[PDB]
C-alpha cells in the first residue's frame, strides 16, 4: 500500500510513494492537487524505474540533494535520487544495489540517526541466510550482520 | 536450540503415473487456488517411476478414491528444529533417531527442513532427545512445554544433468499457471532423469527443476541465488514402501550441506554442484567395509 | 451476395453438470494452450440443464466417452454470408423444405450450420438469391412440431466481449475458477464460450464482470448490455420459431442455439418491444 514521506529537513516537500514514486512542494499560493483552502500542491519529478516496490525510506545526512532508498521484492535495494541533483559534494551514491547472496522478499529498511552512512536491511526466512544485514553506502559483503534461519518484520534503531 | 512438534498430521499417498489425469482437477485448485482450500500442507514431486503426494487431513477429502492410487498405513507427524547447518540438523538427530530404529523422512524446503515422524513414535522420539536441546510443543502463538513426568541396499544410480533451487511470489503464480501447468501433467507424452517438486507450506513456495526446464519460464520474475551455482543428485533406490539413514549417516561425517527429498520408492540427496568428487567417493569408500 | 461453405466438420455433444471432474483435463488443453492441440472451432456454453460442447472432428479424439457424454448421429457444417438481412433472406426460408438449422453467433462474425445428410436441398433454395461458393483446399471454387414451448424470459444481464489471444494467460486462472469452481424464477447460470479461426468470443453477466480487470477485457464504449429470451425444447425447426416471428419486426439479434433450447439476446433500451413481439400471441 502507498505511504507518504516527509523529508527530513524540508518545510514543504513531500513524497508520494506508490508504482511510481512522485515529489510534491505544497504551494502556498493561497493569496495569489489541492491540498486545503490554505495551500496547494505542485510537482516537481517523477521516477517509475523500480518496478515492483516493497518499502521506501528517507535519507538524512544534510544534502546529498534527496536520496531514496526503496527495497526490491527479490531482495536487493537502489539508492535513488529526485530533484535537481547536481552540485554535490558527494554524488557517486547513485545507483547502487546491495544483492544479498539469496533471493527473498525485503520488509523493512530504516537509517540510524547519528552517523548516516548505516543503513539497516530485513529479509525474509531461508534455509542458511542471515536474516538481518547491516550495509555500509561507502556491493558484496555487508558490514555486520545477525541472525540465522528466522525472518525480520519490522526494525528501528534506539537513538540513545 | 529448541525442537518444535507441529500439528499439520500429514498423510502420504502414491499417484501411478498413467492414470494422472484423474486427479487434475484438485490439484488445480490446491496449487493455483487457495482459498477453496483449508488445507494448508501440500507438497509434491515428480520421478520417472511414479507421483508422491503430501497433503493434510483437509485437503485429503477432495482427492477420490481410484484403483490408481495406494495411499499410507499411519497419520505421519511432523516434527521442526530451530535455534544450525543441515550438517548439524542430520548429525544431531537422524542418525541419534538411527541408534534404536524408529525411521524417519526427511522432507526439506528453500525455508526450513521438515521431519515427518510415525505416530507411534511418539513416546519414544521424545524420550531419545530429551537430553537435547529445548523442546516445546506448539499449541497457539506459544507453545506449551512437554515435560518428561514419567515415561519408561543398492548403488547410487547419479543423474549427470543439473538442477536449480528457487523459490516465488505468491502475489506472482497466476502470471505463470499456464506454462507451470503445461510442465506439470501435459507434456509427458540413461545418462539423463525427469524431476519436478512443488511445496507449499504455510504461505511459502520451493520447488525444484532441472536447468533446461528452466528456460522456459521468465528472467526476472523467478526468484534464485544470486552467482548461479546448480545442484548435482545422487538417487538411491529401496523397496515398494527406511532408506534414507544409509544414505545420510555415512555422509554425516563431512561439512557438506545435504539437501534431503523423500518419496515411496526413492530417497534422494543433493549437494553444492561445485564439488562432486568428494561425495560420489565418500560413499564408495563408505559402502566397503561397512558392506562386508 | 456471396455464400460460402467453410471446411470443418463438426460434431455436437452435451456433458451432465454434475460429472463434470472426470472432463477438465481435455477442456483446459482444448482452450488455453493452442500449440498443443490441432482444432479450429470449439464452443462451450454453460446452462443449467446441461453443458454443451461444439468441436471439430480432431477434437473428438479426445473425449474418453463415458457414460456422461451424450452424442448426436450427424456432422453439421458451418457456412457464411460474407459479402439485419440474415433471418429474411436463410433462416426464413429454410423452414418450408422441413429442414432443421442450428446458429452460433459470434463477436467477430455470423454463422449457419445446417444437417449432415441435407447437403442437396440446401443449396437447393437458397441459390436463387446468391451464387455459392465452397473453400476447397484453401481456394474457394466456385463451382455447380406443432408445440409452442412457452417463453421464459430471464431477468438478468448479460454483456458480449473479446480479448486479444496474446493475453489469455493473464486471466487463465480466474476463468478456470469460473467454470469449473465457483459453481457449487430468475437467475439463470449463462456462460458461452467460442474459440473459432483463432478468434475469441464471449458472453457474460455483469456481475461476474466485475471480477476481471476493467482494462484488458474488450466490448463496446458505452456499456450496452443485452437481455435474453429462452425457449425450451425436445430435440437432440425450434430455432425458428423465435427467429420466424421477430424478422417481422426486423430488430437487431444474437441467436445462440443449444442442445435442447434457443437463446437469443436483444439490447437493454428495447425490451418493450421484442417481449411484445411474440405478445401478439403466435
Amino acid at each position: 500500500k502507498p505511504d507518504i514521506l516527509w523529508a527530513p529537513h524540508h518545510v514543504d516537500r513531500f513524497v508520494v510513494c506508490d508504482s511510481e514514486l512522485s515529489l510534491y512542494h505544497v504551494e502556498s499560493t493561497v493569496n495569489s492537487l489541492r491540498l486545503s483552502e490554505d495551500s496547494a500542491a505542485t510537482l516537481l519529478s517523477i521516477n517509475s524505474d523500480t518496478p515492483y516496490m516493497k518499502c521506501v525510506a528517507w535519507y538524512l545526512n544534510y544534502d546529498p540533494e534527496c536520496l531514496l532508498a526503496v527495497g526490491q521484492a527479490n531482495g536487493r535495494v537502489v539508492l535513488t535520487s529526485l530533484g535537481q541533483d547536481h552540485n554535490s559534494k558527494f554524488k557517486d551514491l547513485i545507483g547502487k544495489e546491495f544483492v544479498p547472496k539469496h533471493a527473498r522478499q525485503c520488509n523493512t529498511l530504516a537509517w540510524n540517526p547519528l552517523d548516516s552512512n548505516w543503513l539497516a536491511a530485513g529479509l525474509d526466512k531461508h534455509r542458511a541466510d542471515f536474516s538481518v544485514l547491516i550495509w555500509d553506502i561507502c556491493v558484496t559483503k555487508p558490514l555486520y550482520e545477525l541472525g540465522q534461519n528466522d525472518a525480520c518484520l519490522s526494525l528501528c534503531w534506539l537513538p540513545r | 536450540m529448541e525442537l518444535h512438534i507441529l500439528e499439520h498430521r500429514v498423510r502420504v499417498l502414491s499417484v501411478a503415473r498413467p492414470g494422472l489425469w484423474l486427479y487434475t482437477h484438485p490439484l488445480i485448485k490446491l496449487l493455483f487456488l487457495p482459498r477453496r482450500s483449508r488445507c494448508k500442507f501440500f507438497s509434491l514431486t515428480e520421478t520417472p517411476e511414479d507421483y508422491t503426494l503430501m497433503v493434510d487431513e483437509e485437503g485429503f477429502k477432495e482427492l477420490p478414491p481410484s484403483e490408481f492410487l495406494q495411499v499410507a498405513e499411519a497419520t505421519w507427524l511432523v516434527l521442526n528444529v530451530s535455534s544450525a547447518g543441515v550438517t548439524k540438523i542430520a548429525r544431531s538427530v537422524i542418525a541419534p533417531l538411527a541408534e534404536h530404529h524408529v525411521s524417519v523422512l526427511m522432507l526439506s524446503t528453500y525455508q526450513t527442513d521438515f521431519i515427518l515422524v510415525r505416530e507411534q513414535d511418539l513416546s519414544v522420539v521424545i524420550h531419545t532427545l530429551a537430553q537435547e536441546f529445548d523442546i516445546y510443543r506448539e499449541v497457539g502463538g506459544e507453545p506449551v512445554p512437554v515435560t518428561r513426568d514419567d515415561s519408561s541396499v543398492h548403488p547410487i544410480q547419479s543423474p549427470q544433468n543439473r538442477f536449480c533451487v528457487l523459490t516465488l511470489d505468491p502475489e506472482t503464480l497466476p502470471a505463470i499457471a499456464t506454462t507451470l501447468i503445461d510442465v506439470l501433467f501435459y507434456s509427458h507424452s540413461p545418462s539423463s532423469i525427469t524431476f519436478f517438486a512443488f511445496s507449499l507450506i504455510e504461505g511459502y513456495i520451493s520447488i525444484v527443476m532441472d536447468a533446461e526446464t528452466q528456460k522456459k519460464f521468465p528472467s526476472d520474475l523467478l526468484l534464485t541465488s544470486s552467482s548461479g551455482e546448480l545442484w548435482r543428485m545422487v538417487r538411491i533406490g529401496g523397496q515398494p514402501l527406511g532408506i534414507v539413514a544409509q544414505i545420510a549417516g555415512p555422509l554425516a561425517a563431512a561439512d557438506i550441506s545435504a539437501y534431503y527429498i523423500s518419496t515411496f520408492n526413492f530417497a534422494h540427496a543433493l549437494v553444492p554442484e561445485d564439488g562432486i568428487g568428494s561425495v560420489i567417493e565418500v560413499l564408495q569408500r563408505r559402502q566397503e567395509g561397512l558392506a562386508s
